[PDB]
């Protein structure tokens, strides 16, 4: 209907996610709602996210609808009224949207003290967290050099160099083949995801796992930048167990927990056994 | 090998008695009876006591031409958890045992003999519909291997494909 | 000089290889040359060797080049007249033409057996050799399927995936990004080589040390098909000491022995252990 041309329009932001779209076009449909009952807001709200994540095919929309249906289950615990726990639910989401806003730039703080000086950073594709953390890091007066791989599928490399020159960074555009090629002369790893798993691995571009394999073959840290509210409550056995619908030539593989270092959220520096402690403490 | 070892040295050794050939008793047997200090084990403890064990000492029914190994069932796993706790392995063969044939012989490799030894025949009705698979050999990496010890003396598996050229000519591979 | 024009014109039949070319040219010109000692034959095919290097980037060219001269200077330690010795280097060089033509099918006939039905084959880029070895296969009535990866560099994965096709062979073409994503799905890996380095490792495809890695880390098979002439005395110890000559994004890469199961050459089937007695044994 028009659900997908106020998601779609959401995305006018560069910046924005498009997790933060669906969960504000999400919010934006809860108060618009004209429903008396918490089940039928909640079954409208759920077939919302299912064509929403129809739209867009990315994981973090998913993500970010079960993280929408679980607050709203946890707001209707408590008051049970529908009216105040209406108010209730508009208010905190409100906050959950201020909170998680500005989560990247928590997530660059807090990361940019890991990048020495001199050191040498391997990226895959473009990402807007490692590109926050490299900002944050050359605003301390630090010299580094960044090698990043073109990724084939869609060319997210180039525009990653592109953006990274304006900020007068050292960058080498590099092929998606030649990555055991310059493993050698990288001194860590950054990448970014588009969904943590309740192991701790990684949902990220199709070339990424190849490159926590060459690294961990040469004991290089590799490092996983990810917010919040990319935690969904998958456990992939292997390549084959990811659903198709994220998939779709492979658009996104996944990236098990003993292959990577450690992860960067808005929470702090965790390790991957962080994310299942937390969706066990959630609940979902 | 470890009857002569004995006579000047003491140690402890284990031995793993095959699930379908229990050929290890009678080896604990032979080694008890001339004062080793020797235990007896299933396959199953093979792992679970490997964490104690130094060294690894076995033999082979043949030698293949990259070095990997014709041994009884079982022995690979062997090999698997002696390379998870990086304990040498030592292989005990003479020369009449390297076979100038490549592991591109399968389906046929392994010697399988009667489901009696592992399924008896008196179960009853579900041996009509249970499909049982006995085999005798398995294949061994040569990647697992540290030591071949032969009359020559001790060599590498990564030098095996000489030896075969001492012994053989290449125009009587396939025979 | 107006020799690369002879190299160039001698490859007109699209399946004679760099190097077997190089010494095509090599042996005309050394009965073209009028020369009357043995040191000057050696100078002026030296001289030949590197302006034909110069043209050909591939490391096959050096290693035929080597091999040449290792051939020379064999021939020239018997007889000690250079009339002898060159008609003997003549027949002898006659004799080498026709008996390296005839390595690629010993290599196919010798290596598709280790090819079981039903089983999944990857392969980097277009290679004659591996497509021998895969169509002599085929003619032994067995079924199988071939990934074959991109090269993205310049697109051989497709001329392969062509080939395959035209032979009924069911191929798909993969991404050089997803090779970490289908290595669960193969059963043997079969690649080329442009040259074999002194320790046993090979000189590929920048595409091909990141694939040996993966394959390492799931256990699958690495199995390498390549010529006898192709024996080159290099140690390079990581990326970095392979000559920059052979390099030109980097065109060539190197993969250490022990990511490397069996190759199959015209000398037979041997371990990356033996490469370093043969060029002992020839003292190159």
């Amino acid at each position: 209907e028009l659900i997908e041309y106020f998601k779609s329009q959401m995305k006018e932001d560069p910046d924005m996610a498009s997790a933060v779209a669906a969960i504000r076009t999400l919010l934006e449909f809860l108060k618009r709602d004209k429903g008396e009952t918490i089940q039928g807001l909640r079954a409208n709200l759920t077939s919302a996210i299912e064509t929403l994540c129809g739209v867009d095919s990315s994981v973090a929309v998913s993500s970010g609808g079960e993280l929408f249906l679980r607050f709203i289950s946890l707001a209707s615990l408590e008051y049970s009224d529908y009216s105040k726990c209406k108010k209730i639910m508009i208010e905190r989401g409100e906050l959950f949207l201020r909170r998680i806003s500005l989560s990247r730039n928590k997530i660059a703080d807090l990361c940019h003290t890991f990048i020495k000086d001199g050191a040498t950073i391997l990226t895959h594709a473009y990402s807007r967290v490692v590109l926050r953390v490299l900002e944050a890091a050359v605003a301390a007066k630090k010299r580094f050099s960044v090698y990043v791989t073109e990724s084939q599928p869609d060319l997210s490399g180039k525009k990653m160099a592109k953006a990274l020159c304006h900020l007068n960074v050292p960058v080498t555009v590099v092929l998606d083949a030649a990555v055991g090629y310059i493993m050698e002369k990288a001194d860590l790893v950054i990448v970014g995801a588009e969904g943590v798993v309740e192991n701790g691995g990684i949902i990220n571009k199709i070339g990424t796992n190849q490159m926590a394999v060459c690294a961990k073959a040469q004991n290089k840290p590799f490092y996983v930048v990810a917010e919040s509210f990319k935690f969904v409550r998958l456990f992939p056995l292997n390549q084959q167990d990811v659903p198709d619908k994220f998939k779709y030539h492979p658009w996104v593989d996944y990236t098990a927990p003993s292959l990577i270092t450690l992860l960067f959220t808005d929470l702090g520096v965790l390790t991957p056994s962080a994310v299942s402690d937390e969706l066990i403490k959630l609940y979902l | 090998f470890l009857k002569e070892a004995a006579r000047k040295r003491k140690f402890h050794v284990i031995v793993a008695e095959c699930a379908p050939f229990c050929q290890g008793h009678e080896m604990a047997v032979n080694l008890s009876k001339a004062g080793i200090e020797t235990t007896v084990m299933t396959d199953a403890a093979i792992f679970a006591v490997m964490s104690r064990v130094n060294k690894v000492i076995i033999g082979t029914k043949t030698i293949l031409a990259n070095g990997a190994l014709r041994a009884v069932t079982g022995t690979h796993t062997l090999a698997l958890a002696a390379k998870h706790h990086s304990t040498p392995l030592i292989v005990c063969a003479p020369m009449f045992k390297l076979s100038p044939q490549f592991p591109n012989e399968e389906d046929s490799f392994h010697k399988f003999v009667a489901p009696e030894e592992v399924l008896p025949f008196t179960e009853g009705d579900i041996l009509e519909k249970v499909s049982v698979h006995c085999p005798v050999f398995d294949y061994v990496p040569p990647e697992l291997i540290t030591l071949f010890i032969s009359n020559i003396g001790g060599n590498a598996p990564s030098y095996i494909y000489r030896l075969m050229s001492e012994l053989y000519h290449p125009d009587d591979h396939v025979l």
